[PDB]
């Protein structure tokens, strides 16, 4: 073997020349007649596979990442050889393994697993262009252009000092294009956020993709990567050879993996409870204790956390559907707005919280800064791509943030000219908008246009709006105050499994009852304003009303008990907006 | 005193292949193009590719594997070939232009090992930098032994010598630079991104930044497409580096006759059959609007506008519109951005925004300092990158001051030209633009005139051919029929669409349609001009009076429609649709 490894070049060959061909879910020798098709040089594997057949050679791949691969691309190519063995390749395949060790407590990582191949789930935050690094620097002598080279000078490059045809002093300058080069790409990488128990300081990571699987990841985007933990030291100075005695940290990366749902007892929990018929009732009633007395508003958040089924209407030519749900809080400060942001925030997995003050510790919009090179610095909304933004002061807000709001509701997606360059970031988000009166209280027959002085446009662009308020009503204020001292002296996680079954699993589809029901309800609305008429913005919130309840119902088909509610929560917010 | 021999023996068989290749006719071409090369302001000297590969195979090879290598003894080879052939002035820079090579790669393909070798590629425009002479043969000398270090040939930085020409001195540091002696030649940074077709769904482009030398330094302009032969190659900066790709050549990005030969024969049959069918009118209309309910007048003025007429350019060289400019103010909803989302979804050439948009460009060209160099540059916007095609601006109610006079002067001139900073340009944008707009106070007053009715200056009144008006009708059928298409396209998640053209025939036949240039008959002359005494006696009362604005957008809109039916001189039918629709378009006072 090899100094300090168990690990023996033909053995070791061998055994994993036979997982590849030897296999039970046999598929890698499939893929590699799509790869003698294709010709994609390239070979990801789940190391879990090479775990269940082999744990020592699993073992041994994690102990010696470095040393063991080029023995596996070697395995590789020759079975290229064997099947398929004449074939035309501009270079041979090679092998990218992936999910073996899932120490996704990135924040909890040991200089134990140095050299040592690990893969971890992030959101990459910040990337830069491909960096051309020198692997031959070619060279030539001033005085009498003497040409020559030198190859791998071991990072550095090792000056001539002194011609080889004339031999005079220094003379022998590199050149640049002559040189030989190899792409290099960094990424810098955040520590998945749920998966932080405490996240009181979250983790952040290097990466380093050589020579290929370059740009592969667009910022913001949360993959699985798998790669090689490296520690390499860094020059007190540069002119002196010193070094610390700490050690700087990244990763070269191996695979991006771009991203079953915990045990059976779970399903069949949910599957169990859902056939309750007030699910939907005890669901909002469960979620928010903390609240009293609004129930409205609850059903509208949780719809809101189930989200309208999935819609692709790219054959249709009519490009992406906000299947999201938009729900603006419009009430008078202490009606406790914040405390349900924070709360569904809280709940809610890839969420986000923000003020809609520019004063916000994240803001919301992304930007380009000087690392010192000039990178994007992503936002909120891009942040919470998929995942529900809770907004906390949304009335007050920059104009500009206005326009990029309404970009966002209208498109699911942000418009960036960063440098001269435009990017379409796609934004997928839920927008949970909590917005406060203008003066201390609201003024009645004052609308919520005038008691908050926002655009109409923007506020027609949110399907619901709850219009809440503090009466002045001593017996609300009992019972509340008796909630309340009742809790000074159903869990969330089997509420955020739902959801998170419900979208895993289900998909609203409409059913003829309910798109007719749904006809019936909007044409209904507009003769009622025939005598604020209706609009089909108001019929988009009304059938993603529906998909929402029908995933709460987990039916998989929209049914029109489904249109009913939507059309009586929809009749809600009407009511509570209305005002002459 | 090292000679390259593969240099030299490149060096020779292009010289070889200058002095002894010929055109089919079997004269030396190059010799022509030398012959027209030594006119003044003519200095790069155009080669193809394929031709020296013919001359010689390796030749080529080599000098697309080591193309940076070998291209000064290109320049080397060129000068002897000219300098003796006539009476070149005796020392001006000369170049070579490559073309026809096949290797057009995207940007996501560029690497490290495609340093050096020489390559073609095809992108878009986004900023262009002032030109700014670059020092290329630097003539230096030591302060102290003040021998001349000459020639030391600057790789992109300020590299002095490296030590003194006399071996006894070794001052090191003290290299005086010779500013006239020192070689000279003209660089220009531009930055081109991905084209949007290359470009995968919601990627960001690999932006790029490139230099133009010679004849290449104007070539192309800001904004736009092109397709641009040559290197890249490293350059250190502030042992780190960056990549710029060196164009020797520049070239725009891509005849009936041709495209029909070039189309398939399954292609020429649909475009022959679609040429030859009638009521494509209304057809292709209900195809490309699956999604839509009633208000065909805008689907046929946007077909129309997707067609757009003949351009002409008078014999005083005043440039005569060919596309057109279309708006439409609607109510709240009513498929306005839903009218402008599909146009750009089926159309390449054609950019969605919004007058919303607080880009620094505002929709079109901006002059601004660079972030880095400090520098201003001509960074264009949307609007110049839809040259030649289309825009589907969103907010044009809401657009700002700023823009809004730039937009009138393009419209106006169909040009603009910006001057800032000292820094000063034109560039050309035949671009129709959709404008999308709602009324003031949201709903449509159509008791009022289309003046109270929306914002917009009296001048983007007049250089819009046409003006749309949506209303949210009462009618309950409109009302329950619009829910019936949009619940059966929600239903019915495909399938709900009646394309009985496909986009890709629709697209191919618009292409094969824009290479026909319809005229007009002297029938269509004269029923034209009764036309619009029609509308001259109709006098309206209109909520916008009737001016010759009105006749050009008729005769813009007639060579449109005769370019629908690939007829190539227009009809009297042409001419009567368009009244129909210019004249339906014409909303009187409701008051
Ligand atoms: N209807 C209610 N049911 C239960 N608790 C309530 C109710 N109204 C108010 N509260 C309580 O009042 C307090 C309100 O605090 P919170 O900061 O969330 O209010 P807010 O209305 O969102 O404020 P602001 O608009 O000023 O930011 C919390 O204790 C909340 O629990
Ligand atoms: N006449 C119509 N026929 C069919 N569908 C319609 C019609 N009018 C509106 N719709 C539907 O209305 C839905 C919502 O309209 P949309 O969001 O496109 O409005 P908009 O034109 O952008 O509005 P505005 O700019 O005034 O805010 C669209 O999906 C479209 O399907
Ligand atoms: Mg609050
Ligand atoms: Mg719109
Ligand atoms: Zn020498
Ligand atoms: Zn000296």
């Amino acid at each position: 073997v090899i100094w300090g490894t168990d690990v023996n070049v033909a053995a070791c060959k061998e055994n994993f020349q036979r997982f590849l061909q030897r296999f039970i879910d046999p598929l890698y020798m499939q893929r590699l007649g799509e790869i003698n098709v294709i010709g994609e040089p390239f070979l990801n594997v789940n190391c879990e596979h090479i775990k269940s057949f082999d744990k020592n050679l699993y073992r041994q791949l994690i102990s010696y990442p470095q040393e063991v691969i080029p023995t596996f691309d070697m395995a590789v190519n020759e079975i290229f050889f064997d099947r398929y063995p004449d074939s035309i390749l501009e270079h041979q395949i090679q092998v990218r393994p992936f999910n073996a060790l899932k120490t996704k407590n990135m924040r909890n990582l040991n200089p134990e697993d140095i050299d040592q191949l690990i893969t971890i789930s992030g959101m990459v935050i910040r990337t830069s262009q491909l960096i051309p690094e020198m692997q031959e620097a070619f060279f030539q002598c001033q005085v009498c252009a003497h040409t020559t080279r030198v190859e791998m000078d071991r990072g550095r490059i090792a000056e001539p000092s002194v011609c080889g045809r004339c031999h005079t002093t220094h003379s022998m300058a590199l050149i640049h294009n002559r040189s030989l080069f190899s792409d290099k790409q960094m990424i810098k990488l955040q520590e998945s956020p749920e998966d932080m128990p405490a996240g009181q300081t979250p983790h952040t990571v290097i990466l380093f993709a050589h020579n290929d699987l370059v740009d592969k990841v667009q910022p913001g985007d949360r993959v699985n990567v798998t790669g090689i933990y490296r520690a390499v030291p860094i020059r007190v100075n540069p002119r002196v050879s010193n070094v610390k005695s700490v050690y700087k940290t990244h990763i070269d990366v191996i695979h991006y993996r771009k991203t079953k749902l915990f045990s059976e007892k779970r399903v069949e929990l949910l599957k169990e409870l859902s056939r309750k018929p007030d699910i939907y009732e005890r669901l909002a009633s469960a979620l928010a204790p903390s609240i009293y007395e609004h129930e409205d508003i609850k059903k509208g958040i949780l719809l809101q956390l189930f989200g309208g089924t999935r819609k692709d209407f790219s054959h249709t030519g009519r490009g992406k559907f906000r299947a999201e749900i938009n729900i603006l809080l419009c009430g008078d400060p202490g009606t406790s707005k914040s405390q349900l942001l924070q709360y569904v925030y809280n709940l809610v997995p890839r969420g986000q919280y923000t003020s809609g003050k520019g004063s916000s510790a994240v803001g919301l919009t992304a930007y380009v800064m000087k690392d010192r090179q000039l990178v994007l610095q992503t936002g909120a909304l891009v942040l919470s791509d998929n995942g529900i933004c809770c907004i906390d002061e949304f009335d007050k807000m920059n104009e500009s943030t206005r326009s990029v709001l309404h970009e966002v509701m209208e498109q699911q997606t942000l418009s960036i000219a960063k440098a001269g360059i435009i990017c379409q970031l796609n934004a997928r988000t839920s927008v949970l908008a909590a917005a406060n009166p203008i003066e201390s209280q609201w003024n009645p027959k004052k609308t919520t246009i005038e008691n908050i002085q926002l655009p109409h446009t923007l506020l027609s662009r949110f399907d619901l709006i709850f219009l809440m308020l503090d009466p002045q009503d001593e017996a609300y204020d009992r019972r509340l105050a008796h909630h309340l001292v009742a809790l000074y002296y159903l869990d969330m996680a089997v509420l955020k499994d739902y959801i998170a079954y419900a979208h895993s699993t289900i998909m609203p589809r409409l059913s003829e009852e309910a798109s007719q029901a749904l006809i019936e309800a909007y044409v209904d609305m507009r003769k009622i304003g025939s005598s604020v008429s209706a609009y089909p913005r108001q019929l988009e919130s009304l059938i993603r009303l529906a998909e929402a309840h029908a995933k709460v119902r987990l039916s998989n088909k929209v049914e029109a008990i489904d249109v009913e509610e939507a059309k009586r929560l929809h009749r809600e917010a009407l009511k509570q907006s209305a005002t002459d | 005193e090292v000679r390259d021999e593969v240099a030299e023996k490149c060096q020779k068989l292009f010289l070889d292949f200058l002095e002894e290749f010929q055109s089919s006719d079997g004269e030396i071409k190059y010799l022509q193009l030398a012959e027209e090369l030594i006119r003044p302001e003519r200095n790069t000297l155009v080669v193809s590719f394929v031709d020296l590969e013919q001359f010689n195979q390796q030749l080529s090879t080599t000098i697309q594997e080591e193309f940076y290598r070998v291209y000064p003894y290109l320049c080397r080879a060129l000068k002897t070939f000219v300098k003796d052939r006539k009476e070149i002035p005796l020392a001006k820079d000369f170049y070579v232009a490559f073309q026809d090579l096949p290797t057009r790669h995207k940007i996501r393909e560029l690497t490290s090992s495609r340093i050096g070798l020489l390559t073609r590629i095809s992108g878009q425009v986004v900023r262009t930098h002032p030109v700014h002479p670059e020092l290329v043969s630097g003539t230096f000398l030591c302060l102290d032994c003040q021998t001349v270090i000459r020639d030391v040939e600057q790789q992109f930085k300020y590299t002095q010598p490296n030590i003194c020409r006399n071996p006894v001195c070794a001052n090191r540091r003290r290299f005086l630079l010779d500013t006239n002696k020192s070689r000279f030649v003209d660089f220009q940074k531009v930055r081109i991104q991905e084209t949007q077709a290359e470009l995968p769904r919601g990627s960001i482009p690999r932006s790029l930044e490139v230099i133009l030398r010679a004849e290449a330094v104007e070539s192309a302009q800001a904004g736009d497409k092109c397709d641009f032969t040559g290197t890249l190659i490293v350059v250190p900066d502030v042992l780190s580096y960056r990549l710029v790709f060196l164009a020797c050549c520049v070239a725009p990005t891509n005849t009936a006759e041709s495209i029909k030969n070039q189309m398939t024969v399954k292609e020429w049959e649909k475009v022959f059959e679609m040429s030859q069918d009638k009521n494509l009118y209304h057809n292709l209309c209900t195809s490309l609007f699956p999604t839509i309910h009633g208000n065909d007048e805008v689907k046929r003025g946007v077909l129309l506008m997707l067609f757009g007429g003949v351009p002409k350019t008078t014999g005083e060289g005043t440039s005569l519109r060919g596309d057109i400019n279309v708006c439409i103010v609607g109510d709240p909803s009513t498929a306005k951005s839903q009218f402008l989302k599909h146009v750009e979804e089926f159309s390449p050439r054609a950019v969605y925004t919004s007058g919303k948009a607080s880009s620094a460009a505002g929709l079109t060209a901006a002059v601004v300092r660079d972030e880095e160099s400090h520098e201003f540059v001509i960074e264009a916007g949307a609007l110049m990158l839809a040259d030649n095609g289309v825009c589907c601006i969103d907010e044009f109610d809401k657009m700002d001051v700023r823009d809004q006079v730039a937009i009138h002067e393009a419209m106006e001139q169909q040009t603009i030209s910006i001057t800032k900073a000292g820094v000063k340009a034109t560039l050309n944008a035949r671009t129709s633009i959709l404008a999308a707009a709602n009324p003031i106070s949201g709903h449509y007053d159509r008791s009022k005139s289309l003046k109270q009715n929306i914002n917009l200056s009296a001048p983007i009144m007049s250089r819009f051919d046409l003006f749309f008006i949506l209303v949210d009708e009462c009618n309950e059928v409109t009302d329950y029929a619009i829910a019936r298409r949009i619940v059966d396209l929600h239903s019915r998640i495909e399938e709900s669409i009646d394309r009985v053209y496909s986009l890709d025939d629709i697209r191919r036949y618009l292409l094969f349609a824009r290479q026909f240039k319809p005229k007009i008959s002297k029938e269509s002359e004269d029923f034209i001009v009764e036309q619009y005494k029609h509308l001259r006696q109709r006098d309206g009362k209109s909520s916008w009076r009737i001016t010759v604005r009105q006749l050009e957008s008729m005769i813009r809109l007639s060579e449109a429609m005769a370019r629908m039916h690939c007829c190539d001189e227009v009809q009297p039918k042409h001419v009567k649709e368009a009244f129909r629709l210019l004249n339906k378009s014409i909303i009187r006072v409701e008051t």
